[PDB]
């Protein structure tokens, strides 16, 4: 209950006060709410924290303050830096190799933070080898509440792709995740795809160093999963490896991905929607294979129709994907993709506010008039009669550049009679 | 010509970042043993399938040592060492989260079908609710009124497993009623969820009153916060500690001062009249600048207490000797100081009965002896704070205590010597 004691009574050499005193610090989550931030950081308790995290054969001490030390770099970044400014880190270290399994676990949770502050500590912190350390706490007889949190500890390893994370490091991970992705638990297996979908994110490398692994053909089912939270984790994961290039979107068709998405495509929850409609207008993109792939498991018509009934977000994926088709597509495809009452749904988005899916309808629009040759006719009075000529008359005007310019354009080239 | 892929814009960063570790001084860490009392009707005594009753103490077999103990209403509780949660008692209505379609396993404790590493327990009349070293809040069972099933999380619908109160926030302490639960935040917001009938919740005031549809429970399940004018401050009022009667809630704010709300038929809030109280009204019957209140307990009509002083008061109802003040005193609504009770290190309330235990490890009770919860062998009604003697007793100090309906369980520990 008092602001500044504690640095007094840290300093004896009574073991009871010095226990005592870091127990009462230890409950500063409280103890914090009341006052502001920078006094505390100011007056220098931290660097007391270290000291006493260093002596050996005082568990207690040692827990207590890596519990404080933990809550503290739970903060803004700049309590964090405030952190690791003390050179507490290779002390945390060593304590990953203390008999007592408490302080084992706080360490892995204070490292946790460190590592999830920012991509800059991520690095400082790998850079002094905490990784193999970690890692080979990975046994059967592991505690599962302590496994879950050197999972969390993975997941923010893995995160912040503005610096990648380290080659060596994920070369590290990834074998302990293909032990994990094999677990029983539902948090842990959520954790891990997470931390794959952070790989994945990071860009075309890390995407082919998870092909490499060989984890695809263990992480494409899970699309199917009961629980709903290794389901999104999954098609988010899966999602941005067919980010990727044509080749690795293939490695995830072969192992039979699309299987999975007409219940996916049906999921009560929207956001599951909108991220498979996201998968698929990524594989529309690709070569004429994969659009072929895409036609021949059925999907067209569900793509349509939540492109017809679905939330806003679903519909412009879909859009998205018509367009991708439209323009990568062969022209017998987009002859299929018409024949699905596509136009009238596709045309109906016009109308919305935000510019850019008017673009790719537009785009879209174009790029078929522009491929079928001889029924442009046909097509043309196809939009005559869902009343998107009236739409596409209608936009001309100074909203934006580019959908009055590409409007009229469409309209004078295919709408002059 | 071909496109190039699309990236996804970021998502809602589930794992996002360095979640905090909970730590407030109701949290129980010593290690003990449990001990059980009074009815064993559906096993929660956790002595055996054969065992009915006991009129005093007995030990309870844990493969761990336990570090906290709760007794629901006609379940009980205990939290481990390592984390693991133990339950055993009457699973009709899921209040212990594990299987017992084995019939006599829910007679004896048993692992709970729960991974976590939890920090504290709170159990009431037929729920029970765990709170994780992350904050993150679990509940189990489901709650009941003076009326049917109200359900849990979605309305009439109970729940026979641990589900999660999915909040952005995390919550530092767990308190639990007969039927209503409040959880205390780190922010110091006081949410609360469970049935309001009485005015237990205290953020659904007057405009409604046991709506019996889906209306008043679909906005009573959803935990919310209770917001107040702080006469002149900005923000909202924030709060230190929490605590949880029968039908009433406690609760003390950084101001030092003490609100409270629920209801007061016997003058069990403080309160001069006998109005229900559905705004958290400041109490002016506990305000003083000498006395600073730490410790609240109540029961179904009674209410004790206990200041930084040790000097533990009580008020209420007075039928059954649940206060034990004079030997038949008549009923009083405001806090009355025992002095038959030395210096008190925390206090504790039953359904109709109140325990003491001071801080050199005696525990003391007082109330209804129907069901033997006094631990006297005497089922006459006990109006005298008499102390509690057993053999588990000798050379060792009570940590810590509970009551339910038709038992009682302690936490205690060896004596320092040899």
């Amino acid at each position: 209950t008092s602001l500044e004691a504690i640095v007094q009574n840290a300093s004896s050499d009574n073991q009871g006060i010095q226990l005592s005193a870091v127990q009462a610090a230890r409950k500063l989550l409280s103890s914090d709410r009341n006052p502001p931030i920078d006094d505390l950081i100011k007056s220098g308790i931290l660097p007391i924290l270290v000291h006493c995290l260093e002596r050996d054969d005082n568990p207690s001490l040692q827990f207590e303050a890596a519990w404080a030390l933990t809550n503290i770099a739970s903060g803004t970044s700049e309590q964090t830096q405030a952190v690791v400014q003390s050179n507490a880190v290779p002390l945390f270290l060593r304590l990953l190799h203390s008999p007592h399994q408490n302080v084992c676990e706080q360490a892995v949770w204070a490292l946790g933070n460190i590592i999830g502050d920012g991509p800059q500590c991520r690095d400082y912190v790998i850079s002094l080898g905490v990784v193999k350390p970690l890692l080979s706490f990975i046994s059967p007889s592991i505690p599962i509440t302590f496994l879950r949190n050197v999972t969390w500890v993975m997941v923010n390893l893995c995160r912040h792709k503005d610096p990648p994370p380290p080659m060596e490091t994920i070369q590290e991970i990834l074998p302990a995740l293909c032990v994990l992705i094999h677990h029983t638990d539902v948090n842990i297996l959520v954790d891990t795809v997470w931390a794959l979908s952070y790989l994945t994110d990071a860009g075309n490398e890390q995407i082919q160093m998870v092909i490499d692994s060989g984890i695809v053909p263990h992480l494409v089912p899970l699309l199917s999963h009961q629980e709903v939270k290794v389901q999104t984790a999954a098609l988010r994961a899966v999602g941005n490896i067919v980010t990727g290039t044509d080749e690795q979107t293939q490695v995830v068709l072969n192992c039979d991905a699309l299987s999975h998405f007409p219940a996916l495509l049906t999921h009560p929850k929207e956001k599951i929607n909108k991220e498979a409609v996201w998968f698929l207008s990524n594989i529309t993109a690709g070569n004429q294979q994969q659009v072929q792939a895409v036609i021949d498991a059925n999907l067209v018509p569900m793509i349509i129709h939540l492109l017809d009934k679905g939330d806003f977000g679903t519909q412009k994926e879909a859009a998205w994907a018509i367009s991708n088709l439209t323009i990568s597509g062969r022209k017998d495809q987009v002859a299929y993709l018409i024949q699905q009452n596509v136009i009238p749904p596709f045309c109906n988005l016009l109308t919305v506010k935000d510019a850019q899916v008017v673009q790719v309808v537009l785009d879209g629009l174009s790029n078929i008039l522009k491929m079928a040759e001889d029924e442009a006719e046909t097509i043309g009075n196809l939009i005559e009669e869902c009343g998107g000529l009236e739409k596409i008359e209608q936009l001309q005007n100074h909203e934006n550049e580019d959908i009055y310019k590409l409007a009229y354009e469409i309209i004078d080239q295919f709408f002059s009679s | 010509k071909r496109i190039a892929k699309r990236r996804s814009p970021p998502a809602d960063a589930i794992p996002k970042s360095k979640k905090v570790k909970v730590s407030h001084r109701s949290h129980s860490t010593e290690p003990g043993l449990v001990l059980t009392l009074g009815q064993g009707d559906v096993g929660q005594l956790g002595l055996g399938e054969n065992v009915m009753e006991r009129k005093k103490p007995a030990l309870v077999s844990i493969p761990e040592d336990v570090v906290q103990a709760e007794a629901g209403g006609m379940h009980t509780v205990c939290l481990s060492k390592s984390g693991q949660v133990y339950s055993f008692g009457c699973n009709d209505e899921g209040a212990l989260g594990r299987d017992t379609s084995v019939e006599g396993s829910e007679m004896v404790p048993g692992k709970v079908e729960l991974q976590e590493k939890v920090v504290q327990v709170s159990a009431g009349d037929s729920h029970t609710a765990a709170l994780t070293d992350d904050g993150r809040v679990f509940l189990w069972g489901s709650f009941r009124d003076n009326n049917g099933v109200i359900g849990l999380l979605e309305p009439m619908k109970k729940s026979m497993v641990p589900v999660q109160v999915q909040l952005d926030v995390p919550v530092v302490k767990v308190a639990s009623g007969n039927d209503h639960l409040v959880m205390l935040t780190a922010d110091g917001d006081l949410y609360t969820l469970g049935c309001g009938e009485q005015g237990q919740l205290g953020r659904v005031p007057e405009l409604f009153a046991n709506r019996g549809g889906r209306q008043g429970l679909e906005r009573l399940l959803v935990p919310k916060c209770v917001m107040l004018k702080s006469r002149g401050s900005r923000g909202h009022v924030r709060f230190q500690d929490a605590f949880c009667g029968a039908y009433f809630t406690f609760a003390i704010s950084h101001e030092g001062h003490v609100y409270g709300f629920g209801l007061s038929n016997y003058h069990q809030l403080g309160t001069p009249g006998t109005e229900s109280c559905f705004i958290p009204q400041n109490l002016t019957s506990f305000k003083n600048s000498t006395k600073s209140w730490v410790g609240f307990s109540g029961g179904q009509h009674h209410t004790v207490c206990m200041d930084s002083e040790g000097k533990a008061y009580s008020l209420g109802r007075a039928e059954y000797g649940r206060l034990g003040l004079g030997e038949g005193a008549e009923e009083k609504s405001i806090p009355t100081l025992i002095s038959r009770l030395p210096a008190v290190s925390s206090v504790a309330c039953g359904a109709s009965v109140g325990y003491a235990v001071t801080k050199d490890g005696r525990v003391f009770a007082w109330g209804m002896g129907t069901n033997y919860q006094l631990g006297t062998g005497q089922d006459e009604d006990a109006w005298s704070p008499v102390e509690m003697m057993g053999k588990q007793l000798e050379n060792r100090v009570v940590l810590s205590v509970s009551s339910g309906g038709q038992h009682t369980v302690l936490l205690v520990k060896d004596k320092e010597q040899s």
